[PDB]
RNA sequence: AUGCGA
């Protein structure tokens, strides 16, 4: 009953996830090594 | 003059039918009345709950629910408490009177 | 593209968004004098009143689940487990 | 309603419109602006009235504000109360907070309205008072006790929890402990509420609500709070200065 | 391709930034929105909004009239379009 | 620019010019650090969609 | 540095309300 | 503009008391303070209504373009 | 590169099977996803 | 009779449609049309 | 309604800034209590602005030209006044025979700003007055200037007096840049009252301190508070004090010989209930200033208007009735809660 | 047991100073419910007389027209409220102002220059004639009966020292002011009241005696007149906390804040109400309790609606 | 476009 309902639109899901926490934002860090 | 038809208003979504529940519903009030009654209210040994609630100050409301024991009706409870407020009243203006005369 | 009834293989429950659109349609043919099947007890809102109707399965709605081939299960409302 | 930083879904949802008198601005309810990321500083928002049962139906099923208990980042629910209602809630929830009949019931009043839907009684419950002997008296959390059990359907069990708070038991007392956070069937008998409480940031309390009851229940929760934090501050206040 | 900031082309036209795809495909003005000043407020529901009355008299519902709204939607077209739950116009079926 | 002053007693003036240092270069960094993140969320927003 | 003078006419402007300065 | 009604914070009628106090600051070559004490201004309200006026008017009238000159 | 990418479907003699999203926008379709992942029937009385 | 005050001669006059705009004590050529007793409904707040 | 700080630098005066002043010494109760103050949201008492307290006024000013199409007098016609009798004579009740609005004149979008008559069109046609308020008209002045003769005074400049009202969502800000919007103008009974008999002017919540470090607003509190009970200005220029003369102590003595507290709080009582507040709140006098961006007035609602013919889709500006835009980003989003019957 | 008899065995009232402008009165055993309904009424409740419509026939002043409107509202008028009923509004404006229910004022000032004043400033006043508007210029304007009526009680500005405005030669200003029935709680204006507040009496408990040195020591540390030594070899005693103000200073020092509470009296209430002149503040009060009673009445007189 | 709420 957690199932994830078919046809939800996860893609976005993700992008938006990975994308607005990156505003919070050796080697390459931050949002250069997010671009890179 | 005619009887007051919208001062105070029943909401039977907040009124007991077996006896001693209401909510009551005021045009024009605010704590001004609200807490002087509640105050007289609960002084009757017959209440066991009452308070009241402003849904928000621009709304220009006075709720007032009543739930008392089986031993009165929150109309009949509430009449207790006007009857209370005016003779409380009458008591402070006389009181004031007479200093005043004390002088 | 008839996938047959004795071999549909879908999630047995309405999904929020299946939940959500059949409300949705069902609501707005009863704004379209859509035949009320239930007490309309006050209810001046279709979109409650298709609610209702939810509450009692009484909707004729088919929901055609497709998948990327194009194959799809017809399933009405009186069975997929709304909840 | 939709903010202006579109960054996320969670920046766009559908709330019931209330018209409320004598007003010339959006008004909005302050758990919320954590998820548009708002303030009223000077903040814009847009306003959507949508022209399309289907979509209506999608303002009333999906955009809802409780369909947005958590971010799907990673389920850290997100809206909780904020400044003053947490400090309200720390000062209202010390053991030292004692509260007459009289009060007690007028927080609940404030607090409850039967006639919004407030409650599955019809009626009133209340708690005995935490004193029998000198003066009849109930405690704050007690108060939380009775709200929860007004709340909450009679049909259920109170929610049972073991939580902490953010305040080290050390500033309550050498053998104080105030950390600890326990909830016995619905019923507050340890600890205070803060941030790590009904904030936003999952569990606490507000959270497992959410997750045993729903995301209906859970926000008549925050409704609640709201309006409860907000009397006692009227009776209680909260100041700050150079004293401090 | 041509031989000063000379008058767009069409290919300078819905793409290369903005655009129209873009600006006016992708994204667009919409009708029956509104933008204010958002103001904080307890007494209202978490899940609700406060509306100020200028935008009650001015947002409107394409209501169909039925003989189950026939009471609210009379009672709209009594207050008019200058009051509470009222309604500025009807359209004929 | 180690400001042993503080708020309820004040700062040294030379004291202000550095915290007035860090001060700017936070509203710069708070300033860019928004228009480095829409490229982020676009470019792969497109994508998923 | 000098300190910041103190003021000269350092005197009571309160009072309880049915009082006065007649008691000051 | 011009020395206000009313205390906004407290509600003192404070219009009558400008020029006297100006007068007391001249004539009586009193302090703020003291002349303050004497025209009963004893809130804060009431003493910040006064103290802080800036009758600008004075600069206003200058301009008046009903009069020659 | 709006133009280059429209280049290479037409000389593509390209077909739009229109099932992306943004592009469904853009001719005005319901949305495939979600709400728009499925359609709705109705059952109605046949006498 | 209408009023228009030159605006740098303070002079008081009554322009017509068949005369020249400009102060005819001054010369200028920029007018303030002059207040008059008219009523305006005023909330005192 | 302008008043000169309390609490100012020196250079207030050798710069002269006290010969405009930008703002008002208000009484502010540092205090989170009705609710309706978090973050950015404060509270102003409702009798204060009915008292008059931070009045302000705009003035907007029009230039009505006709001779942008001048070309060889020839044809030139229009004259502020009438011709064809036919206008509706309630013009007259804002315009004088002469087409301009006696000054003084209350106006409302829609109202003519002035009248005039084309022979081309042998009608008295006027130009409509086109805003969101309605205003009165504080200045006409008539310009012939530069002209060569242009005696029909074809362009006139017209000022229009519009005032501004505290309300609802205009922003105010202490002279620390601690910048918020009045969420609502709190009846006067039902604001707090202290002991000394007064109610807060403004109320500011103290949880938006901690993350502000604006502690230069709690000793200008307490300066001003001082320096309204001893009666006289305080300076406030940049380390004119020391770690070991802090000013709480100066103004914090300087108010005990006042009779006050020494922290500066001051118990107060709740205006609804009546009993004593937990703690003593701490009240004080502080410079606040009203910025112009009442983005109140920025409000804009559009369920219908023009579109652009190159797409009829809603056109641009709250002036212009336009439409705001649903952007990309947006788009996106919508998608993202899959509510794609809303998307469409 | 508790009666509302009871409470009127229990009640007092005592009346320190009564000035027909202030008044000082204590409610000893008393609810604060019921102070502060008092002092709510007292100030928006109790109905008073304001101007309202200000009609301008002519204003070349450099004061804006709107806001010498607001300020012509402002001042309060040595009426008694009481000579008018409230003005409905389901009639037009004719019917709206009649001698029963609007009081006229009239203001027509036509500022000039004076004969000439030697020197240089010589005094706007002795340069210019009614370089100063005060509100003694408000002309009443009565109308047939109540023109009779206030024959022993016209209608004077409460306070014709207040400025107004400030004029130049040239500039007039002719405006009819329609004063009516208002109350403070629909405008502060309609306020009778300047300042109508409360304050608990102080409670000074003494834990321990302090004499000598330490017990004048402590007395200075309270207002002057509060605390009283008699000899000060056995205590420093309190002359009388309610001159106290709750500084709460003496708990800056040890000495003392180890062996003092400082608290309240619930029942006893410091009342001070200052009125703003139309009304001597005991009269205002007295119409408070009579107001809070006829409310009681209304909602007796009302039928439970449903 | 610039500036702006930010
Ligand atoms: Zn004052």
């Amino acid at each position: 009953r957690s199932l994830i309902n078919p046809g939800e639109a996860v893609g976005i899901i993700a992008s938006q996830s990975v994308g607005e926490p990156s505003t919070q934002m050796n080697v390459t860090l931050g949002i250069p090594r997010l671009r890179e | 003059e005619e009887p007051d038809r919208e001062k105070i208003k029943l909401l039977t979504q907040a009124t007991s039918e077996d006896g001693t529940s209401a909510s009551f519903q005021i045009v024009e009030e605010d704590h001004t009345l609200g807490n002087a009654l509640r105050y007289v209210i609960m002084k009757n040994p017959d209440v066991e709950f009452c308070g009241y609630s402003i849904p928000h100050p621009s709304e220009n409301l006075l709720n007032i629910r009543i739930q008392t024991y089986g031993e009165t009706t929150a109309v009949d409870a509430l009449q207790k408490g006007l009857k209370d407020l005016m003779d409380l009243c009458d008591v402070v203006e006389s009181k004031f009177t007479e200093k005043i005369k004390s002088m | 593209k008839a996938i047959p009834k004795d071999q549909r293989a879908t999630t047995p429950y309405m999904t929020k968004y299946e939940r959500a659109r059949i409300l949705g349609t069902r609501a707005l043919q009863i704004s379209m004098n859509a035949p009320v099947f239930v007490d309309l007890e006050g209810e001046t809102d279709p979109l409650r009143i298709a609610m209702k109707e939810l509450a009692e399965k009484k909707i004729p709605l088919v929901i055609r689940r497709y998948l990327p081939d194009g194959s799809f299960e017809d399933w009405s409302v009186e069975e997929l487990i709304v909840d | 309603m939709n903010r202006q930083p579109t960054l996320h879904k969670a920046s766009m949802m559908g709330h019931k419109v209330r018209v409320l008198p004598n007003e010339k601005t959006l008004r909005l309810h302050y758990a919320n602006t954590g998820a548009y990321n708002a303030d009223f500083d000077g903040d814009e928002m847009n306003m959507h009235f949508p022209q399309n049962e289907n979509a209506r139906a999608e303002a009333l099923n999906l955009a809802n504000t409780d369909s947005q208990y958590l971010t799907p980042t990673s389920g850290s629910p997100v809206r909780g109360l904020i400044q003053d209602h947490i400090s309200a809630g720390v000062w209202l929830t010390s053991k030292d907070s004692f509260f007459t009949r009289e009060q007690y019931q007028q927080y609940i009043y404030g607090c409850i309205r039967p006639e919004d839907g407030h409650t599955t009684r019809s009626k009133i419950v209340t708690l005995p008072p935490t004193i029998f002997k000198p003066y009849p008296l109930w405690t704050g959390k007690q108060i939380i006790t009775t709200v929860l059990l007004n709340v909450t359907p009679p049909d259920m069990p109170g929610i049972n929890l073991i939580s902490k708070n953010k305040i080290k038991n050390e500033y309550w007392g050498k053998g104080s402990l105030e950390n600890e956070v326990l909830f016995k069937d619905g019923a507050l008998l340890c600890g205070i509420l803060d941030k790590s409480q009904y904030g936003a940031s999952k569990y606490g309390i507000v959270h497992s609500l959410h997750e045993v009851y729903g995301p209906e229940v859970a926000a008549k929760v925050l409704s609640v709070l709201g309006r409860l934090f907000t009397n006692y501050i009227t009776a209680t206040a909260f100041t700050c200065g150079m004293d401090d | 391709k041509a031989q000063k900031v000379p008058i767009p082309g069409v290919k300078q036209a819905l793409e290369k930034k903005e655009g129209l795809f873009r600006k006016h495909m992708m994204g667009k003005r919409v009708n029956y929105a509104a933008r204010s000043v958002i103001s904080p407020d307890p007494n209202i529901e978490t899940n609700e909004i406060g509306v100020p009355p200028v935008f009650a008299v001015k947002l409107t519902y394409p209501e169909p009239v039925t003989a189950y709204n026939i009471a609210e939607l009379r009672q709209a077209v009594i207050n008019g379009p200058d009051k509470w739950p009222g309604a500025t116009q009807i359209q004929n079926e | 620019g180690y400001v042993k002053g503080r708020f309820y007693s004040g700062i040294k003036p030379q004291e202000y010019y550095f915290h007035c240092m860090a001060g700017r270069e936070g509203l710069i960094d708070t300033a860019v650090k928004t228009s480095r993140s829409g490229y982020l969320q676009r470019c792969l927003t497109k994508q998923l969609e | 540095r000098k300190d910041v003078p103190k003021v000269e006419g350092l005197k009571l402007e309160h009072f309880a309300t049915g009082y006065d300065a007649e008691d000051f | 503009m011009i020395v206000p009604v009313r205390c906004f914070s407290c509600g003192k009628v404070v219009g009558d008391k400008w020029e006297s106090y100006l007068n007391l600051l001249q004539e009586d070559e009193l302090d703020e303070g003291t002349a303050l004490s004497r025209l009963g201004l004893k809130r804060y309200c009431c003493r910040r209504m006064i103290l802080t006026h800036v009758d600008l008017i004075e600069k206003f009238l200058r301009y008046n373009p009903l009069e020659k000159r | 590169t709006t133009c280059q990418f429209l280049t290479k479907a037409v000389l593509d003699n390209e077909r739009e099977q229109l099932d992306s999203p943004s592009a469904r926008i853009v001719v005005g379709k319901l949305n495939n996803v979600g709400t728009g992942s499925f359609d709705v029937l109705a059952k109605v009385p046949n006498a | 009779t209408l009023k228009y005050i030159c605006a740098e001669c303070s002079s008081k006059l009554s322009l017509s449609r068949t005369d020249a705009v400009r102060c005819k004590d001054c010369g200028h050529r920029i007018l303030l049309k002059a207040r008059t007793k008219r009523l305006v409904q005023f909330e005192a707040r | 309604t302008g008043q000169t700080p309390i609490v100012k630098a020196n250079l207030y005066d050798d710069y002269g800034m006290d010969n405009f002043p930008n703002g008002f010494n208000a009484v502010v109760a540092v205090i989170s209590y009705t609710g309706y103050d978090m973050d950015d949201a404060m509270i102003i008492n409702k009798s204060a602005d009915e008292r008059g307290f931070g009045y302000g006024t705009m003035y907007k000013t029009e230039k009505v030209d006709l001779a942008l199409n001048r070309n060889r007098g020839d044809p030139i016609t229009q004259h502020f006044g009438f011709g064809n009798d036919e206008w509706p004579k309630e013009w007259l009740e804002k315009l004088d025979e002469d087409g301009l609005p006696y000054i003084g004149t209350y106006v409302e979008e829609g109202d003519p700003i002035c009248a005039y008559f084309d022979d081309t069109l042998n009608k008295t046609k006027i130009k409509t007055y086109h805003s969101s308020e309605p205003a009165y008209i504080e200045e006409v002045n008539l310009i012939g200037d530069e002209s060569n003769k242009f005696q029909e005074l074809q362009t006139v400049s017209i000022k229009y007096r519009i005032r501004r009202t505290p309300q609802i969502g205009d922003k105010f800000s202490s002279r620390h840049g601690q910048k918020g919007v009045c969420s609502r103008k709190w009846p006067t009974i039902d604001m707090p009252f202290s002991e000394t008999g007064i109610q807060p002017d403004i109320i500011i919540n103290p949880h938006a301190f901690p993350s502000r470090m604006t502690i230069g607003m709690f000793v200008e509190s307490l300066a001003g508070k001082a320096g309204a009970l001893h009666g006289i200005a305080q300076d406030s220029t940049p380390w004119i004090f020391n770690e070991d003369d802090t000013p709480a102590d100066y103004f914090g003595e300087q108010l005990a010989k006042a009779g006050y507290n020494y922290h500066g709080n001051e118990p107060m009582y709740s205006g609804a209930t009546g009993e004593e507040l937990r703690a003593d709140i701490y009240v004080g006098v502080v410079y606040y200033q009203r910025l112009r961006h009442m983005v109140n007035d920025k409000f804009q609602v559009r369920s219908t208007g023009p579109v652009n013919s190159l797409t009829m889709q809603p056109v641009k500006g709250r002036k212009r009735h336009g439409g705001i835009r649903v952007g990309e980003m947006e788009r996106d989003a919508l998608i993202g809660h899959g509510t794609s019957f809303l998307l469409q | 047991e508790w009666n509302v008899e009871k409470f009127k065995k229990d009640f007092e009232v005592n009346i320190s100073s009564l000035d027909a402008r202030e008044a000082n009165f204590d409610l000893i055993n008393i609810d604060t419910s019921i102070a502060n309904a008092f002092r709510r009424i007292m100030i928006s409740e109790v109905p008073s007389v304001a101007a309202e419509y200000v009609y301008f026939f002519n204003n070349t002043s450099v004061i804006q027209d709107e806001v010498l409107a607001h300020r012509i509202g402002l001042v309060p008028l040595k009426v008694d409220p009481d000579m008018l009923t409230w003005v409905d509004s389901n009639l037009p404006d004719d019917e709206k102002f009649t001698d029963e229910n609007t009081i006229v004022l009239s203001l027509n000032v036509k500022c000039t220059r004076n004969p000439d004043a030697p020197k240089g400033s010589t005094d706007p006043k002795e340069l210019y004639n009614n370089a100063h508007v005060y509100a003694r210029d408000l002309k009443f304007e009565p109308q047939g009966r109540q023109s009779t009526t206030f024959a022993d009680c016209p209608v004077v500005p409460a306070d014709p020292d207040i400025l107004l405005a400030k004029l130049r030669p040239g500039q007039e200003i002719s405006l009819k002011a329609h004063c009516i029935l208002g109350i403070g709680g629909d405008h502060a204006k309609f306020s009778p009241v300047s300042t109508a507040s409360y304050r608990l009496l102080p409670q000074i408990n003494i834990l321990q005696p302090i004499k000598g040195e330490s017990a004048r020591r402590f007395q200075k540390c309270f207002p002057p007149g509060v605390i009283g030594i008699d000899e000060g070899s056995d205590e420093a005693y309190v002359k009388d906390a309610r001159k106290d103000t709750v500084s709460r200073e003496v708990l800056r020092y040890e000495e003392f804040a180890d062996k003092v509470k400082l608290g309240r009296v619930r029942n006893h209430f410091i009342f001070n109400v200052e009125s703003a002149g139309a009304m001597t503040p005991e009269e205002i009060f007295f119409k408070s309790v009579r107001i809070l009673k006829n409310k009681a009445e209304y909602l007796k007189n009302c039928p439970i609606t449903q």
